[PDB]
């Protein structure tokens, strides 16, 4: 299975927000593209 | 000798403040980056807090052509308990043997820290960089 | 001599792949992680595959109480670009001259290099990370 | 001397207008095209616009069989922002050393420069030609 | 020797094909981009098809430390029309006489060629762009 | 000489099986237990692995009568995590120099080493005790 | 002479207490652990309990630098049932001979005792571990 998208903090497997986050069947999701931001790979993230 | 130098970069992989204290060179001088020359008193480190997602680097070398190493300690310090003490941290790049140490004592089981880029056979101690997380 | 050394690491960020190519070491010689006595070959290394997230040491110093220094050069190249290459990084470090040298030169824009961590003054030219990222 | 010698050739492959600026050779002298004895001001290149799809040339050469190199810098610089910096370029080509330098620093993401034909290893530095284009 | 060297790029900014031939170092060698001791033999060269919008660079230089300069021929023709000889090129930096030659001679009417970049006061002949178009 | 001799129990106490590798007596030997006089290959533990509850001893010294101490290292290496390194262990017991040495090295954060019974101020080496666990 | 030296570690394995009596040094001394300078009298350890799984260290050395081993004797106790005998113990490294004498004698059949770590052969007693157990 997948997700699809980085946890900004400290994942929490108990409670919320990251209680309620979960995964999906590989059929349910397709491949995408990226889309870069910040000019540093420090500040560098991808907007999928 | 400034052959004697070690470069220690604390960087904050977590999400939590963590202190150094007590940084103390009994052996050579803390000094500047890239500058051996510009010797700086631990003042500077000491009390001071890396936040997370953010590197600290701390210089020492020996005295100038000197038969000195530099030897030093400190500690990592959680300020969120009272500053309680994460590790101590002891290195020690002497001028007149070959084993370098590179010790990292202590124990909090709410840390969780790793190190790497020391050398222990001969010559400098090098850049080591140490990655501290809070669980 | 073994007073000469250099260690790269080059770290592929990026999330496609990174080649090594036409790696030679003209002065000095490869060795593996934590030994200079164990001499390796560059074809242990030529013609790898950096995969995203992966990390690759490449260890050179000089010789056994030889007056040489070290000095080698390499090639960074895109394998999904019909090997197009990336950067051309050479290294020096001297016995006889004091300065070091460390020299990226190529024209890619694709790409995103970044190093730290040399030495230029004096002394060995230590420890270099080189992260990799194509945009 | 003579034999010291570059060409910069600006050529905007854009359609935005780039300016030059501090443009400075603190070792030689600047020259006229294929005549080295013709030595013309900075003030000629300094200010400067050039337009799109149109190249300006620079021609720096060392003093007339002197023991020495030509090394200058110059500013590229976007004036449709306050004339902000583009790019700093510094070129090198001494007289008494192999190594020729030619380092273009700075950062601006809104625009793209890349350079070709420079000649690092030894000798003259050559005719380097950078393409200039704002997205 | 070194300091007598010379650079061709032949630019196909024409929309058919040509072809060299006939590519002859008569004294000097060939050698591979940045590299003057990397020698090439001319049949690398020899018949390539330079295709439309395509870049081929021949590098040529003195031997190594040798009293002689650099001396050598070509010929571009065209494939599509019976190898018919578009253009002669011969190039000459003696490292005695302190004059170069770049000379191109043919009267081919349906193709256009023009060569910039050259240096015929003193020192290396240097780096030649030859853009080449088919009417 | 015999008098100089170390004696290493590795011991799995955890629930996850623990490889041996890298084994080398780079002074004295190996032998088999209770009998300096007979002499072991470093083959006899290479690869070896020590399943959880189980304990496995290693007994080097000094050769017949010969001024050499002994030393040594080897490695703990993870078998379920691709050969991960686990710890790197180096042991020394000189015959010139009274202090002994006991080392060791790693970062692996999934173990628990703890090594136990080591003397280093004068004589032999001793009989050190190693406990591992995988957390 | 130091190099005679004796670690006895009783280490309950059971649930019951088990008592040591009667432990007297005829030759050599008593110490403190890794100090064979800092000599303690027998009343430290006679009559002490040690209880279930936890162990007690006895440290015997002969005099500094002298021709005098290390002898002497206990008896481990089960306070249980009036201070019966469990067994007893008598160790010697002597320093004029080669053969060390390790005997644990009497009869308790309620009592099961394991030791391990001796060395008979030559040279120090070593560091011998005795597991009591209570049945």
């Amino acid at each position: 299975y997948q997700y699809l998208s980085t946890y900004f903090g400290s994942f929490a497997h108990d409670t919320p927000p990251g209680s309620t986050l979960r995964g999906l069947r590989p059929d349910h999701v397709l491949p995408g593209r990226y889309e870069m931001h910040g000019d540093t790979i420090s500040t560098a993230v991808y907007v999928t | 000798a400034y052959a004697q130098w070690v470069i220690i970069i604390i960087h904050n992989v977590g999400s939590q403040d963590v202190k150094i204290k007590n940084l103390k060179a009994s052996w050579g001088k803390l000094h500047a980056d890239g500058d051996k020359d510009a010797e700086v008193s631990a003042s500077n480190y000491e009390g001071k807090i890396v936040k997370p997602d953010e590197k600290l680097q701390i210089n020492a070398s020996g005295r100038s052509d000197a038969a000195e190493g530099t030897t030093g300690t400190f500690d990592l310090v959680d300020p969120a308990d009272g500053d309680k003490q994460v590790r101590h941290f002891y290195w020690d790049s002497p001028w007149g043997s070959k084993t370098n140490t590179w010790t990292v004592s202590g124990s909090n089981t709410k840390w969780m820290i790793e190190y790497s880029g020391q050398n222990l056979d001969s010559g400098a101690l090098g850049t080591i960089t140490v990655d501290t997380l809070k669980k």
